[PDB]
């Protein structure tokens, strides 16, 4: 039996089996603090309700705050199809304040963004559970939304935020709410009379210490390896026909990057990052008579059709000089991604990065923009060409055109994340550093 | 000889088997105590 | 007068789960 | 030009990343292990094998330390296409492991289905159903072989590997029993499958091989390993019909440091069902057609995302008299925790609460230490049970305080919790710390 | 109250818990890296690119270390959706890695499609498959960018990273023999396509530039890589339409601690094809109409998860005439190892057995080392092929020993071997440490 | 085995004691010294006309 | 083979057609080894 | 309606006297058993 | 287990002696009232010690 | 097996294989009473 | 449709000069070749017969 590999044993082992340092059937497991964990609700300061904002301010429940859901009820006025992340959508704006500096802001687009880079598998679609009606839902379906934040503290305890060593300093996010919110109360444009508003409760896991802990927590100063992300939009230079247009993006990034992402949207419709088109799930009644290539069908919006995405090239420069040699689009959609996530990116939706782990948090390789005079990102445009209404032009042409619909993705969406450093003592925090 | 072992097939020295005793031995016993009541336990004595 | 595999030394515990004989009758 | 340009632009701000570092990642240093080799061997099974009936296998100490155990079961299909839904693990009914007269562990077939809907995750979970349902549509009188690998403590983590070679006077044996009705292959729903064959089961334990020196080591050392639990009493729920909304107040008889407390709702007849059967395509037989019916799932597809098909409204534990977290609702259960802690997506009926942050791991991330609890109550409050199931305009589009009227048939109340404690391996006798 | 209702449930069970405590999870410090940088740049090819052409790649000194490497294929298609099968890698038969003179791997297509289907899992498949295929339903005449990336032994990690700043005398070649056929581009089945356009290939390098403290290092001192190979030769094996069960012992010829042997069985006609065809949905092409002929696949459907559709019933590995483990049917290669060993799924036809813990690793979890066996056997048992395969009735509805005729055309045997070498690099020479 | 008569059909007993009919105590078990006692009842299927 | 003139009238290096179907090689070796008792443990010198 | 086989497997004991059960039980021994080596393979038989 | 086959149990150290050893059957009739008289014992043929 | 290691191993044909060599005069026959059906027994015939 | 291939292990001894091989057709003394109907490879190669 086995005793038969044992005894085949040879020189090539001395590298491998020679003055064992560990053995596989004898694990040892490190004791840990003392701790609970509880769910406590935060009250919301101000009235909720489309187009409104709102803040909350955290309760020092506890010794460190950590995971963070905002809670949303709906009622969709249209039949399944008509929505496509709606609770992430009214999710418009979330900025982070820690004692009267800003710390970090997320928006809609960049919760989409990631979760359509670095959130995988089967918890990309419970994501979507949380954020969508997937089931086929039909108008009148009233549904609890949950939209968990994802700031530097929320996703690992291990930078978990400690109250008790702020006890001098506020934390708080601002909310803003979006006002036009599709199959909720728009259908593209138009108004859906009698959309009911918006109810939401925001949600947070507190850790609580026991006494050793906590006191080292409130007496000892911390640093933590806190990660922001920066966002400013621009608009596009997507061409009609006979053009492929050229544009160079100046870009205004610092701080220690780990990532550049960005995308090429329909400022309508929310993760629109592609064109129209008349093939399956592509568009509204897409395949039959009464197809439509001005909208989508919704529920469908995000694709992998590379074909309906509009970046035919992109090169970053650095300080006049190339950072690296001129890629075609599909090369950011999809081989960036499975070098540093493993995962998959939608079409439209675009990552170079600068790290190596981007999906991890101990530091994998930085460009530090800080110290960067000039970054510009250069972009080719495909040819929007193709009548989005034949599928037999849709499906079968070169990869330097696209569909004529593309000329509706006038909005241009670069996100870039970074390290900074969160310092914490006697009771105060801010950052080491800000540019 | 046209050739010398080349090492190839060799054997266990003196490999014993699994040590299993036939004896089904006492299952071993708990180191602390059934936990019993916090509140009330061992009974309260009531005077009369 | 044992092989290795035969058991763990008893030393430092007094459950009193073993006898104590000569193995023949 | 190129990467040259970003490492020439370095300053301050890149200290804390790069300046004195400790390790370069470039040069990765493998640690040399412990020579060993990995076999499957053939158990030998004691007592007659059939529906309904309790065999026993007592492991045979072929090798030194023992890792994944894997039921093989052979079935024939007594229905078509979408008829059966993970038979095997429905079959093989509950799993004990006895060491040396001493219970540690206890799993029964829903639980093995709520762990693989729970924890087991992407292709995993589909490559397990592969092993343990038909699912390319076969048609009846298929033959499959089938595998369900079992998941105590020990099976699925080599270090916690169990040390036979140092339990030379404890037997180490699995229970086995079997169900007396499997869903496609014995009957169909309640009615008994004319001329259904008896499965087949054979029970295959992976042996590890020692190297000299290991081999003495576990052999004459004691050992202290951190064990896996699961601690379960079955209940009953209390499903309104309409205008009532019904509240539970379970009391827990757990004991000791626990990871989580995670639970379902069962229809006692169609094993797997923790949702509510209504006339939407997929969830029931017939669904969409003339011939619907709401009565019987569309076995294939017994398990579902929909929420709106649960029954169960909102849920707290409550300990000694106060609360543990405030009141939140049967959705988040569903979706959130398991987000949050395990990082899979979670069916439609299926609810976890976690005291860990990592439940799914073996590395101890935080408990709940019920044998210090006076009263652990776990409050279940239900959705009102008003909506036709017959009638998709009504499913699939109600308030989300309503269930279907169809939800009153999962009358079953599945609470689980998983445990920590230690098994102690002294002078080759086995046994677990600590009682309760 | 709340958390501390439940953190002060404290007792001596939580000794070996949280009692003399070790680690806090709320505070990680992060280890500082030595500072580099990241570049994708374009090599040269040289020879003519094209179908049947051979090809190589010398990798330039554009910097310190060498880690992943994506070829580029631009190809039209000359035919509907379906009619392709991951066309970008079938062409990229032949992929051989050179240092130093010695040759150090090499990888085939049939290799590339079984690591996509054994160890690539999830999310991160479904993109390879977008990376390798044609897979929105795109039709005759579409244009795609494909990118298949090479999976050396320096390619997925950091960790065993290529360093040329250490190879300063020995140049670092890639030979890319290229297919004379691919399946939707110049021919379908046997039948060539006019007008089909020759492929267009670039080879993409990944340089990583290092801050001048450690590169000076590394130009300078000796290291040691513990690094992956694969060992293969194909073979031939023969299964009978009816009255018999075959049997065939295949000798190996493998060398070296080895992690795994993994197995097909492919009709030489059409890449990737592990299984036979039928006339069941996804099958065959034409498949459930009056046109399904089963003698050619619905091609971009041909990896399925059908056991049946597989032609081997059972396989056992033999060490120098000794039985490795107890014979074990087909089903535990194709699903219970990559179960255990990876856990992901793994399309029928597929086959795995692994000496590794985690061979999806790079920490050596156990190895198998091929140097002292004389002569490993793997015995193969083939299933009956006397099933019509285009009568679904008899497809879908029978026993486990028996398969559909066209399994009989799966005679191509490719045993590979996964293995652990070690590439030392001194003074600007590369080399393995063990050569066989 | 504890009291060597006959029970008659819906009366259930465990015990205990060795021979509890007798007055001597012969081996309890202590109810003060358990958290809960919780006695499990599974039922026939009232399916026999 | 149905043939008892040819059967029992041919030569010594031809047979019946119908040897044919003895298919299946059976090669057996019988060998020493050792088994070695002591205190309560056994097993083979020379294993494999 | 062919039937199922019953088997039963009898082994013949030594029982021996006190002294020699002493001598087996402390002394060591050395027994040189014998072995079969065994795997199956396929033959090319001729046609004509 | 079967009619004519012949079982042994290898009683295990759960405790510390053994007090009560009760063998037990689970029989269907092959006949109606009056055609059987004391079968279980008469199927536990012999039992060794 | 001795302590779960393999010792020995048999089969079917190998018993005929040494019945076929090794077995020689009355104890063959008596081998063969003791495995066969040798007096031209009838349908139905139940032999130990 | 198919390519075959072989692994043929060799058991030779002593300093060798060189291997040397051919495929043969056992029925025929020297054939190392596929007959085919193309002149003096088969009897009547080229006619009809």
């Amino acid at each position: 039996g086995g005793l038969s590999q044992l005894v085949a044993y040879g020189a090539q082992d001395v590298y491998l089996t020679g003055n064992p340092q560990i053995t596989f059937f004898k694990t040892v497991y490190r004791r840990y603090t003392n701790f609970a964990i509880e769910s406590i609700q935060q009250t919301i300061n101000g009235s909720v309700g489309f187009g409104n904002k709102v803040s909350t301010q955290i309760s020092r429940n506890g010794d460190l705050i950590t995971d963070i859901v905002v809670e949303f009820v709906l009622t969709k006025g249209g039949n399944g199809g008509t929505t496509y992340y709606p609770a992430e959508e009214l999710l418009q704006d979330v900025e982070l304040e820690i004692g009267g500096q800003r710390i970090d802001k997320h928006y809609n687009d960049w919760f989409r963004t990631y979760d359509a880079l670095f959130r995988m598998n089967d918890d990309r679609y419970n994501y979507r559970r949380m954020t969508d009606w997937v089931n086929n839902e039909l108008v009148g379906a009233q549904k609890r939304f949950y939209v968990p934040l994802i700031f530097f503290f929320n996703q690992t305890p291990g930078l978990a935020l400690p109250l008790i060593a702020l006890q001098y300093h506020e934390v708080k996010l601002y909310f803003t709410l979006a006002s036009q919110v599709q199959g909720v109360n728009y259908n593209g444009s138009s108004a859906i009379a009698g959309a009911a508003q918006p109810t939401m409760s925001v949600w947070v896991d507190y850790i609580f210490l026991d006494t050793q802990e906590r006191t080292r927590f409130a007496q000892l100063p911390h640093e933590y390896l806190i990660e922001q992300l920066q966002f400013t939009g621009s608009e596009t230079a997507t061409p009609s026909a006979t053009t492929q247009a050229s544009q160079n993006i100046r870009l205004n990034f610092n701080h220690p990057t780990k990532y550049l992402a960005w995308n090429f949207n329909n400022p309508t419709n929310y993760g629109q990052y592609t064109a129209l088109a008349n093939i399956p799930g592509a568009c509204s009644g897409a395949g039959t008579a009464a197809a439509t290539v001005t909208t989508p069908d919704y529920g469908n919006t995000g694709t992998y059709n590379e074909q309906l995405a509009v970046l035919d090239s992109a090169k970053i420069q650095l300080n006049g000089q190339d950072r690296f040699a001129t890629r075609k689009g599909s090369y950011f959609n999809k081989v960036q991604p499975y070098q540093s996530i493993g995962g998959v990116t939608p079409a439209g939706v675009y990552l170079y990065s600068f790290a190596l782990k981007p999906a991890g948090r101990q530091p994998s390789g930085t460009c530090n923009f800080s110290r960067i005079d000039n970054a510009t990102l250069s972009l080719t445009y495909k040819t929007c060409s193709i009548d989005a209404t034949s599928p037999a032009a849709v499906l079968g042409n070169t990869e330097t055109v696209t569909a004529n619909t593309a000329t509706l993705l006038t909005a241009l969406n670069i996100y870039a994340k970074n390290y900074n450093v969160l310092r914490i003592m006697s009771g105060m925090g801010g950052l080491a550093y800000a540019n | 000889q046209p050739r010398g072992y080349a090492g190839l097939r060799p054997y266990e020295k003196n490999y014993e088997g699994i040590a299993e005793a036939d004896v089904s031995a006492l299952q071993a016993r708990y180191l602390d105590q059934t936990r019993g009541r916090p509140r009330t336990g061992d009974g309260d004595t009531e005077p009369i | 007068p044992k092989p290795s595999p035969e058991a763990a030394d008893f030393a430092q515990f007094a459950p009193k789960n073993l006898q104590a004989q000569n193995f023949l009758t």
